[PDB]
């Protein structure tokens, strides 16, 4: 049901959204989508479990 | 803490297409026609309340 | 269709005016401090007819 009602297809809609979700303003581009959801849970600098 | 979006999108924000979801919650059951007609994988645990 | 039955229906009449729910079920950009003046209006004070002049609004 969840895939039923997810507008994405691959990887590049969903880090736009994403992008989207985040940073509502600037026109989601293809490092930005990519190094902000990075920057989530996926970086040192940016998260830590401790 | 914002805006809800279906949790199938981070999952194609990690590079996991459809399928490969699919393939990841859920056992898959196998179907074969041949013979002209339809057979099933038939697993009896699996046939509780029903 | 989707804002205006999604509203209706789910705010009778959400108790504690629980605000947190459908501004995420809202389209657009989020996170603006201009929409939310809008919804802390309705709700309440001139009830029932105020429900029917957010919509047509």
């Amino acid at each position: 049901e969840t895939l039923r009602v997810d507008p994405t297809n691959d990887r590049l809609s969903a880090l736009v959204e994403i992008y989207r979700m985040m940073r509502p303003g600037e026109p989601p581009t293809r490092e930005a989508a990519e190094s902000l959801f990075e920057n989530l849970f996926f970086s040192e600098d940016r998260y830590d479990l401790s | 803490r914002r805006r809800k979006l279906p949790a199938t999108i981070i999952l194609r924000a990690l590079n996991y297409t459809t399928e490969q979801i699919l393939d990841l919650f859920f056992e898959k059951v196998i179907f074969e026609i041949r013979d002209n007609k339809l057979q099933m994988e038939l697993v009896p645990e699996r046939l509780r309340g029903e | 269709q989707s804002q205006l039955k999604l509203l209706v229906t789910r705010g009778k009449e959400q108790g504690y005016l629980t605000y947190a729910e459908v501004n995420d079920h809202l389209p657009e950009d989020i996170v603006d401090s201009d929409q939310i003046e809008d919804i802390i209006q309705m709700i309440n004070d001139m009830g029932i007819q105020v429900m029917e002049e957010a919509p047509d609004a």
